[PDB]
């Protein structure tokens, strides 16, 4: 199966505040594994999965220092962006970053990722070639030329082809699953009766529910709060004829798609 | 292994 | 610019009157990340409400799961009320035991 690492970093400046509040969240295979928050009393990277408590105090000390570097970089960058967009003092602003690497089932690098958003909106992003930058905004051209002139891409590319893959291999070895959905249909009388197909206790979150021999209200997939997810799909059905309708759950942990009904 | 950014925006 | 929170309210486990459970309020697709969330029993704030750490998705929008212990009954109604800069007034979504 394929694998991935990501770091999602956020910096928020507010009027009343003085220095930005900076948060960095690390993920392996889309699950949170470390976290740093500058609002903490003694700010540092803390483990967020039990399998990371294997890492010794030199690992945490270095990571914490990298984060303090990021803190400096997001604060300065925020200051510069304030100038680029002619925004004055007195507002709240956000700078965000996503980086990391996707590996194939063979553990080789599939793709590097490096993207930045300002005010929730794409600012600049490293293209898949890890050589050129995409930057839509006129204001964002200043940053693109700055980064083309300094050679920044080569250095982010070295990180993404090297450290990201290297250290992802190490995390995969150290943290050596999926939970299949359990389905059931519920009956609710109305005007006609409502049949709502539930899938519960599944991980990861990717799922699809349908009703049928042809292909409706649903909810977006949601966390149960325990690590598992929920979803339901429901349909309007005339009374007495409810054995004719069939739900189908599709999930990557299922040997084959579920097919069930009201009973 | 957290990244470390290069040139500022 | 503002992005308006999407809100779902729902129990962790199937609701059964009398039996303790956990009530969720899952708020997503919002920007800026500053957000005020209250959970309500009969229109009154439940004081003990826990909040996940804040995160954001690939589309750069933020999200957060609020949750509190509660025991559903035949008669009481629970709700989630979210105050945020994209909305002039708080938005309330009521718990529906069947959704």
């Amino acid at each position: 199966g394929p694998h991935s690492m990501r770091y999602f970093e956020t910096a928020v400046s507010r009027p009343g505040l003085e220095e930005p509040r900076y948060i960095s969240v690390g993920y392996v295979d889309n699950k949170e594994f470390v976290r740093f928050d500058s609002d903490a009393e003694n700010p540092r990277y803390e483990p967020r999965a039990p399998w990371m408590e294997q890492e010794g105090p030199e690992y945490w000390e270095r990571e914490t220092q990298k984060a303090k570097g990021q803190e400096q970089w997001f604060r300065v960058s925020l200051r510069n962006l304030l100038g680029y967009y002619n925004q004055s003092a007195g507002g709240s602003h956000t700078l965000q970053q996503m980086s990391g690497c996707d590996l194939g089932s063979d553990w080789r690098l599939l793709r590097g990722y490096l993207q930045f958003a300002y005010e929730g909106r794409d600012y600049i992003a490293l293209n898949e070639d890890l050589k050129t930058w995409t930057a839509a905004d006129m204001a964002a051209q200043i940053t693109r030329r700055k980064w083309e002139q300094s050679g920044a891409a080569e250095h982010y590319k070295a990180y993404l082809e090297g450290e990201c893959v290297e250290w992802l291999h190490r995390y995969l070895k150290n943290g050596n699953r999926t939970d299949s959905p359990k389905a059931h249909v519920t009956h609710h009388p109305r005007s006609e009766v409502t049949l709502r197909c539930w899938a519960l206790g599944f991980y990861p979150a990717d799922i699809t529910l349908t009703w049928q021999g042809e292909e409706m209200e649903l909810v977006e997939t949601r966390p149960a709060g325990d690590g598992t997810f929920q979803k339901w799909a429901s349909v309007v059905v005339p009374l007495g004829k409810e054995q004719n309708y069939t739900c189908r759950v599709y999930h990557e942990g299922l040997p084959e798609p579920l097919t069930l009904r009201w009973e | 292994k957290a990244p470390s950014n290069f040139a500022t925006m | 610019i503002q992005k308006t929170p999407q809100i779902q309210v729902y129990s962790r486990h199937p609701p059964e009157n009398g039996k303790p459970n956990i009530l969720n309020c899952y708020v997503t697709q919002f920007h800026p990340p500053h957000i005020e969330i209250q959970m309500l029993k009969n229109g009154k704030k439940i004081p003990k409400v826990e909040m996940s750490d804040m995160s954001f998705s690939k589309d750069w929008s933020f999200y957060i799961l609020a949750h509190t212990e509660f025991t559903p009954t035949e008669t009481d109604t629970y709700a989630c009320r979210v105050k945020h800069d994209s909305m002039a007034e708080p938005k309330t979504v009521y718990w529906d035991r069947d959704m």
